[PDB]
Parts: structure tokens; sequence; C-alpha cells
RNA sequence: ACCUCGGAGCAGAACCCAACCUCCGAGCAGUACAUGCUAAGACUUCACCAGUCAAAGCGAACCUCAAUUGAUCCAAUAACUUGACCAACGGAACAAGUUACCCUAGGGAUAACAGCGCAAUCCUAUUCUAGAGUCCAUAUCAACAAUAGGGUUUACGACCUCGAUGUUGGAUCAGGACAUCCCGAUGGUGCAGCCGCUAUUAAAGGUUCGUUUGUUCAACGAUUAAAGUCCUACGUGAUCUGAGUUCAGACCGGAGUAAUCCAGGUCGGUUUCUAUCUACUUUAAAUUCCUCCCUGUACGAAAGGACAAGAGAAAUAAGGCCUACUUCACAAAGCGCCUUCCCCCGUAAAUGAUAUCAUCUCAACUUAGAUACCCACACCCACCCAAGAACAGGGUU
RNA sequence: GUACCCUAACCGUGCAAAGGUAGCAUAAUCACUUGUUCCUUAAAUAGGGACCUGUAUGAAUGGCUCCACGAGGGUUCAGCUGUCUCUUACUUUUAACCAGUGAAAUUGACCUGCCCGUGAAGAGGCGGGCAUAACACAGCAAGACGAGAAGACCCUAUGGAGCU
RNA sequence: ACCCCUAUACCUUCUGCAUAAUGAAUUAACUAGAAAUAACUUUGCAAGGAGAGCCAAAGCUAAGACCCCCGAAACCAGACGAGCUACCUAAGAACAGCUAAAAGAGCACACCCGUCUAUGUAGCAAAAUAGUGGGAAGAUUUAUAGGUAGAGGCGACAAACCUACCGAGCCUGGUGAUAGCUGGUUGUCCAAGAUAGAAUCUUAGUUCAACUUUAAAUUUGCCCACAGAACCAAAUCCCCUUGUAAAUUUAACUGUUAGUCCAAAGAGGAACAGCUCUUUGGACACUAGGAAAAAACCUUGUAGAGAGAGUAAAAAAUUUAACACCCAUAGUAGGCCUAAAAGCAGCCACCAAUUAAGAAAGCGUUCAAGCUCAACACCCACUACCUAAAAAAUCCCAAACAUAUA
């Protein structure tokens, strides 16, 4: 008998690859995740299969920030719009603080 | 349960006693498979319940 | 039955994590037509293949979804591109049955018998006191349920053995347990007596012949004091049998196109071994039934009808012997004759304290409560023997 | 569905090419099965006679009777007898002793005991106990998971072969 | 010399063998690791090297050093076989006696065959002997020659027979067939060394990873502080110190990828199994001591000699059931229901006299009647340990011991 089929998918090796304090150069995947568990804060990008990757180069810090969403994503403002007086959403956010600046002035003649 | 519910209402008085489960019907499903079979074949429908 | 992919649990919190584990799905659809090009950095289903995200830049504008899928060769095409339920889904370009006529290499890595583990099932004992028993739980039986035990069934597991652990019943010989079928002792009874029912103790002794069936079993006939339950590799095939069962032949019914098959029936069908080692090869106390009397007594309204004590007669079992009978004949035998001797423990009572009564006492205490056989020992060359395989032994006056 | 049970001469409906006819029948026949009844026996899962959709009989896959015949399978009267109750006696062979000649399978080594326990789960060899001078000859078959044949069943192998 | 003490042969196979798993009587002799691509080491020469050809962004040349033995059932080619047997051809031979005289007739020799039994089973015999049997004038038996041959013959189909193993003869060759399967694999000494997984006509194998080994280069590797990792328990991840000395990369390969118990979290099954499946962690497959013997439990690991010493783990404790004495009139057969139900079938109430008794707590009666308790008095005082079994099969199993200072 038995007559459950199916169930034989593997594990998808997904979670945090980057945690505090690791230092992370510009495109690396931060987090992968099935569901918006960790959400993108301070330059950090976020793909389409919602995973979590570094836009600057720098320092990984998991916070815990307000939540606004949108005003045209429809469920959430449908929560936001249910949600009692007084309420405030929190939600888990992942920044990248940058560690170099964007550039030097040098001499370079003297004309 | 029989055995609780038939004793206790025998040897009760129900004119100065009364009495209340603290304990729920049976719920918790038990499951048995066929007598003789051999091991593997899926898991054995459910028998009764604790 | 399943074989590929995905989600949830198992796997509670980075990752991963199995089962012929528990559930739910997938082999698309919809939009767009920049669903263009290119390129840092990463992730990765534990390998590889495959898969995944993406900054910046050029050029424009101002994808949803969870899986929704298939390598290489090769084929089609001018090119760009496109080809499998290759679903056994890392895919052989294309191949089914059957074999008891079978063969080989291996496997106790793996089944059948046996052992072992376990005890679901099976069996037993207790606890509780519903109920049945005119009344009455506990003379007897016993529901729901609990505790404990056994290892006789059917399984379940796959640990020894497949460079063989031979098999069901039967013969022969039995060893053991007691949860006793009979005989012994005792307590209770809804035990008047005879018979019973139930329980405690007892394993010395015993436990039949036949018809059908290969049967273990089962049914039936005739008895008996009884015709026990088991274990012993379902005791025992280098002691036997081979009726059955599962080799080769064949038939019937059925299945299959056929070969062939049936956990269906039927007829037939090779059972080897010179014993090396262990072990062993003469250990004198017997039980039971029946008859008579007790006695038509006890008991009982009657019908029925004992227990003790004692006498006799057998039967079997053990040991032995030939007077007669019988097979037979300097003798060996049974179908014949002779002999056969102790208890056994459950409990029932007396006195009497802890507890100045009582109380049978895990109080001190009282009562019910073997002998036999054998026994000396360089006459021995040789002969004889009721002694003996050889050896040994007895006699030789 | 239809004549108290059973059973339909009968009626209705559907499919097929035809819907098993005569005969026999619990079979050398799937399960029921030791079918029911009579004979045979003291007693019958046997044998013979009868009934019977045989729910899987059946007509040259030949059906049913019948005369002879059969080292075929089954039952039986009577007799016979050691088949047995229940075994005994003798002779021959074998046997055992003396003499001559003289193999084989087997064999890790052995200075090769019993009970209980243990352990790859059944011990001569391990643990605890018990027993114990040495060595021949005859006999037995309970054990040495005894000897023989790299299991004749079962499974495996991208091992074979015969047949359809 | 034995007697005392210690001590479960070896090899292979395995999760694990004293195993009653394999092989081996013993002696002597014979009998089993072959090589490339690269790498590494050591030379020579060097932007070139090599005795043409080749390679070259330090290379090239030369050397060293590395890859076993035995075994199938089979398949094909060419020969040799019908002096046995299957069938056939040529020409022969045998069949007493009796019934009836005709017969694939009957009894029955010779003769042919082999039904049943017993013996034999390395035998007398690689199928026999003894008795018992079927046939014995025919589809019989038999001597001689010849024929049909293996992708075949021949067959009154037994898939029989074809020179003593014919579901396809035998011999030679291909051939040293092949074997993911079994067996075996030979001097000494030291060192490092234990099992995530994925695919697979694959689960008895292999390839990649993982682990393991060697040689190099380099710098961090293990242990971890605070802060941090999500909505719908134990812990882990990350990680600076600190304690330590290893780690990564580069080069070159093998082998392991058929796993056991214990503790823990679970799943399947019976909240069975020395059961099966994952995960964390031990131990085992390596030593020693202990728990009796002993894999997995406990103690302990780095090697030798000693006739020294301190220790680790390490020896089971329990023995249970006495419980009072004395007393009892009565308002009433409380009311209702019932034939009666009287304290006691079922209902309502539960007052009330004696000093002190429930309009009755058990029994017991058809109902009654009866006898115990609760109550007076009595008195020393309720004396009150609050607990509980037994079975199996050869023969119980160390001997024993309550009392000399941890
Ligand atoms: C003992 N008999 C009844 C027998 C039984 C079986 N089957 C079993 O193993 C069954 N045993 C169980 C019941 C399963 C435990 C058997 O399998 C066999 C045989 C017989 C042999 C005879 C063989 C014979 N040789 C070896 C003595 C022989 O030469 C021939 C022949 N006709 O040439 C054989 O047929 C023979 O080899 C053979 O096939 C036998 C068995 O297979
Ligand atoms: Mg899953
Ligand atoms: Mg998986
Ligand atoms: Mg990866
Ligand atoms: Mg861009
Ligand atoms: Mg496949
Ligand atoms: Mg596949
Ligand atoms: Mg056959
Ligand atoms: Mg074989
Ligand atoms: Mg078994
Ligand atoms: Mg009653
Ligand atoms: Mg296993
Ligand atoms: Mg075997
Ligand atoms: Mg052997
Ligand atoms: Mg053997
Ligand atoms: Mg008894
Ligand atoms: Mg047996
Ligand atoms: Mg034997
Ligand atoms: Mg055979
Ligand atoms: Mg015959
Ligand atoms: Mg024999
Ligand atoms: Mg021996
Ligand atoms: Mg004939
Ligand atoms: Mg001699
Ligand atoms: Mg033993
Ligand atoms: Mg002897
Ligand atoms: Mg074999
Ligand atoms: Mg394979
Ligand atoms: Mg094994
Ligand atoms: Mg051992
Ligand atoms: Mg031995
Ligand atoms: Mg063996
Ligand atoms: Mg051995
Ligand atoms: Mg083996
Ligand atoms: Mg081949
Ligand atoms: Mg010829
Ligand atoms: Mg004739
Ligand atoms: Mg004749
Ligand atoms: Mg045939
Ligand atoms: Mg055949
Ligand atoms: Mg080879
Ligand atoms: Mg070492
Ligand atoms: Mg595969
Ligand atoms: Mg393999
Ligand atoms: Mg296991």
């Amino acid at each position: 008998s038995s007559k459950n089929l199916g169930g034989k998918s593997s594990g998808r090796r997904q979670g945090i690859k980057k945690m505090e304090g690791h230092y992370v150069h510009a495109g690396n995947i931060i987090a992968t995740q099935r569901h918006f568990r960790w959400h993108p804060g301070a330059h950090v990008g976020v793909g389409k299969n919602k995973c979590l990757y570094a836009l600057e180069e720098g320092i990984v810090r998991y916070t815990k920030e307000v939540y606004v969403p949108h005003p045209r994503n429809t469920e959430a403002v449908d929560l936001i719009t249910r949600l009692p007086k007084g309420a405030v959403l929190y939600k888990t956010f992942v920044h990248v603080v940058p560690a170099k600046p964007e550039g030097t002035f040098k001499l370079v003649a003297m004309l | 349960f029989e055995m609780m519910r038939l004793t206790i209402n025998r040897s009760m008085d129900p004119k100065n006693m009364f009495a209340i489960w603290r304990v729920p019907a049976p719920f918790k499903p038990i499951t048995r498979k066929s007598v003789g079979h051999r091991m593997g074949g899926g898991k054995g429908a459910i028998d009764h319940y604790v």
C-alpha cells in the first residue's frame, strides 16, 4: 500500500549566508529565503526570488525597524488599515554599512 | 471509561453526590495493522481512540 | 505498489538528515514582445552535469507563478531555431514469456525445517466485586478492568548454519516438568449415602486394543482405576519405515496463443556409511483391580447404599527356574511355574503467652508424625565345564 | 418476478456466432468434501448402489455401455500362514580367537570428562562447581552441528542453456 | 618432568568467529604485481635541450620508482565416432513338451525382458545376486556385414537413444574464453590511518565527492566575548579575546563507500524483538583492568627491562496482616402505596419518652418475628506496625559467615 507519493525533494540550502560583522563585497548574496523573513534595508538589494544581496561593500548589520508598506501593496495596506490604533509593525532588516569612501581627489598635473 | 462510569454511577448516591470528568473523550487515534502482516507496506488503519 | 519535480511534518532555533513514513500537489496557464545586448560579485540541493540572483555599462522606457521539466549523439532547416509519458524521467537507437529437463558462480549478506529473540496471538494465576447461582459476589461460574507469570500455537525478526544442521506421521527406546488423568493424604460444598463439583499436597507406580484416514488430529466400536498436558533439533532415519510431502513419467478440471502452470486431485518413483573420540553397556524395599464378609450395616422418607479392619483371588512389572505342559530334547525357551518387604506432610487437635479470656505456635512446646547380597586366593602344563567373543572364572581325589 | 419452503411449466428484459444437446454424474476432477441416502464392518475420511446447474462434466480435446485381456490403481468372501499377539529353537554364512596376505573414505593439532551458566544466540576446550591412577578387548549409536557430494529447495548474477 | 598460577589454535570471511562458518594429515620441492600519462628524487646542459623527427614564457635530456594466481556453465570452426544403443538394408539362425490342432491363442523349457521383495551400496557388479515374475510361432529373439552424425541422425514422444554424467556426442583449436562471484597471494622493522553523500539495468560493482596518505608553498586553523539569525526544548550558527598548533592552498594517488551495540530526540511495529529507519554523542572493529564467562557498559590509552610504589573502575539489599467488652425498653404495624409490605420493596418527613437508642447502618424474614451496630452506664483503652504471591521441562549451584576500632 502506502498511497503517499512525492515528498522526496531535497533541502533548499537557504538561510543566512552572511551574519553580523562579516565583511561583504558588492553583489555578495547575504540571505536566501522562500518568504520575506529578512527585509532589505540600506544598500541591500532584493532579487526576484526574494534573495538579499549587497549593493555596496561593507559590514552587514541586522536591525529591527518599523514597517510601512507601499500604498499600492493592497494586502499589506489592508492589514495596516485594519490594525488597531497605537500599534506599529516591526520587521527585521539587513543593512550594509559602507566601509570605503566613494573616491579621493588627488593631484595629477601642475599646469 | 465504561468501568469508571458504571462503578461510580452504581456506588454514588445521586441525591447528595455529584461527579464530573476531568478527562476528555477518547480522541488520540491508535492504528493497528492486519494480523500476521510483515513489516512495511505503509501505516495501518485507525483502530481505536484513547 | 512505486520510479521524475515541488510544499508541510518527522527535522521546534544556521544548513543538512531516512523509511513500501504521515498529508498535499506538479508534467501548466496568463501577461509581454527591449521576455534586447553585455558585465563586477556571489549562491548552489551535499560530487559533476544542471540550476539561481545580480551592481555598473550600451540600447530602450519615463513579468506573475511553487513544481510546471529531459543530456549527448543524431535528424529537420538557407539561417535562426525545433525535435521523446527517452515517465525505468542522468535517458542502451531498436529485444517478451517459460523451464519440475535444467546448468554454473556464489549467499546463512536471503527465504523454507530446526535453534534463538519477542510475546501481538495462545495459556495460567491473582486483584476488584458488576452479574448468574430461590435469597446469597466469593459451593460453583463470572463482565468491564488491573497486576504477574509461562514459552506448547500462529506469526513477527533475519542472529548461527546454503564447501548440506536430511522432513511429516509410525516403529524402537525413552529422559524430564507438574499446570495430576488414575492410585495416596487433606480443606470447602447448594457434601444425608452412592456419585459429584472445587481447592491444597503428592511425579515413587501406572496411563488399552481396534475400524476409516499417510496423518498429527478427528469420528466410531469395545473396555479400563485412568486411557493426562507438555518439553526433549515439532526427542530419537551413522537404529528402522517412506504412506504423505515439493525432482525427472502421466491423467482429469481450470489458466495460457503456446512452451508451460495451479499455495488442486490422482497412479508411479534408488533412504549410502567398515565407529577414530566422548558417553554408556547387571544401581535386592512393586503397584493396581476384583470377590467375600463387615452389610443390606452406617446414612436415607423410600429408592438406593458406604468408609475402616480382615480374608482370598488375579493382572501387570521386576527377578529367576525347567517338575509337568508346550516349541523341543545331555540343553535352550514360554504359552508354564516360583518369589516380590519402608514411609512420605496437605492438615487435624491439647496446653499456653505477646494481648492475665481466647489462640494448633514463622512463641517457647505436646500428638497424629532398614536389612539383604558380595567378602579366602601365584595347583595350573594340560583336560573338562551348567563359565565364557578373547581374557577371566569353576572342577581335575 | 410467478404454483406455502425448494423449484419454476410461465412472463418480462439485455447480449452473442451459438448459448452445453444426448449421455453420464461427488469422477483418476478447483474449494465446499469426511455432499445426502442404502449395503458391507462390532466400529468405514475405504469400497459398491442411488440423488445431484458437474455455480469449472460432456460427445473423434471423443461421450456412454459392454466381451475378453492387464507384474496397472482400489475393495472383498474363504482358506493360508511367525505378518502380528509374542517370540522361541536349530543349521549355514557372518562373527570372535590363532596363522598368512593386506585396502578405503577420514585426519589443524590434541595430554579428547559431567552439570548449570555464558557466548556468532545448541561448549570436551570460556565462568562457577563436580569428577578424575594408567592401558587394552568386545558391544552400542545419544553427541562430535559425525563422513560423503564448493545444497537437488530459495535468492542473487547487467552468468548460461533448452523450449514457445 | 608433572602437580600451583595465567591462557577461548591458525587462515579467510564478517557488524561480530573458540566457534559446532571456510581450508588444511604431515614432509620435501614447485606455485601468484607485468606498464603508461603525468608527477616526485638525482644528474647533465641551459633560453635552449636532445646522436635529425620532439618539446620549450626554465625548459629539455637520462635514470630511478606503480599496476597478481587458480576456477565455470557456455559460444564458434574443423575433425572423429551407429563394434553400445535408436531405426533401416542384404543374406542367415533358434523356438522342447502339453491343451487345440485356426490364433500378434493358453500352460510351459531353452531364450528375451525386468514386476515385487531381500541382500549389495569403494559392491562380484561405474546397476549385480537370490527368489518371485511378463513374454516365449511372433509387431518374437538373435549371430554377420553395411547405412543414417551433431545447426544433425533416429524415435510404437520417454524431449528417449546416438561408445558407462546427451534439453543436445566427443576430440582438437580459437583459449591463458569470460566471471562486478568464491578461493589464494610468500623476508624483517617502524610510522600515519575508520567510515556526510549523489548518480548508476544500480544497491554483491563502479565514478565523483567525503575521509584517509605522502611531498611542497603559505598564513592563520581549532576553543570562542558582547552584540545578532521570523512571522506563522536540549542546542546550533556567527565570533574578538584567551588556551594552544594547526589550518588552507598546490602536486600525486590508492583504499574505505554490504556496520554493530549503548545513552539521548524521534519515526514504523505491539509505547515487541539481539526488529527497521534517521539525527546527536560514545565505544567497537587496537591495548589493558573490572561487571562470572563477555564487542558495543565502566576504568584507562603511546608502547621496553624491574623479584618497587600510589591508585582508577571494582562485592546488592530486603521478611510483610491479633483487635475491643457490655448493653438495648418504647410514642408506632410514623403516613402514602400495596394483600401486607411493620427500621429495613418504593416515596415524604425525620420529630419524640425514659438516664440512654437512627422514624434505623448492616443482616434476616411473603410479611412478620428475630440479631448485630451506632446510644446509656462500664472502664485500663482502644493497645491499632496501614502492609501483600507462585509456576517447566539433564542436575541446586562457589564454600561460608550477623559482633575486634575505615
Ligand atoms: C532423493 N530423491 C527423491 C530426489 C529428491 C529431490 N528433491 C529434493 O531434494 C526434495 N527434498 C525435500 C523434500 C525438499 C527435503 C531431487 O531433486 C532429486 C532426487 C533424486 C536424484 C536422483 C539423481 C540420480 N543420481 C544422482 C543418483 C540420477 O542418476 C538421475 C538420473 N535419472 O540419471 C537423476 O535424475 C538425479 O540426478 C536427480 O535428478 C535427482 C534429484 O534431482
Ligand atoms: Mg521533504
Ligand atoms: Mg532527500
Ligand atoms: Mg555545491
Ligand atoms: Mg543596470
Ligand atoms: Mg532507470
Ligand atoms: Mg534514474
Ligand atoms: Mg512432470
Ligand atoms: Mg550449484
Ligand atoms: Mg525460523
Ligand atoms: Mg444476584
Ligand atoms: Mg540488519
Ligand atoms: Mg543451509
Ligand atoms: Mg564442513
Ligand atoms: Mg555433514
Ligand atoms: Mg500440584
Ligand atoms: Mg523431529
Ligand atoms: Mg543421528
Ligand atoms: Mg533432477
Ligand atoms: Mg509399480
Ligand atoms: Mg541407513
Ligand atoms: Mg571427543
Ligand atoms: Mg501386456
Ligand atoms: Mg589376522
Ligand atoms: Mg551450554
Ligand atoms: Mg570401543
Ligand atoms: Mg554452493
Ligand atoms: Mg547489476
Ligand atoms: Mg553473518
Ligand atoms: Mg570470543
Ligand atoms: Mg570441537
Ligand atoms: Mg558448513
Ligand atoms: Mg571450524
Ligand atoms: Mg560459506
Ligand atoms: Mg554471452
Ligand atoms: Mg550396428
Ligand atoms: Mg502366444
Ligand atoms: Mg504365455
Ligand atoms: Mg511426452
Ligand atoms: Mg517432459
Ligand atoms: Mg579468470
Ligand atoms: Mg600507529
Ligand atoms: Mg543503476
Ligand atoms: Mg555487482
Ligand atoms: Mg540492529
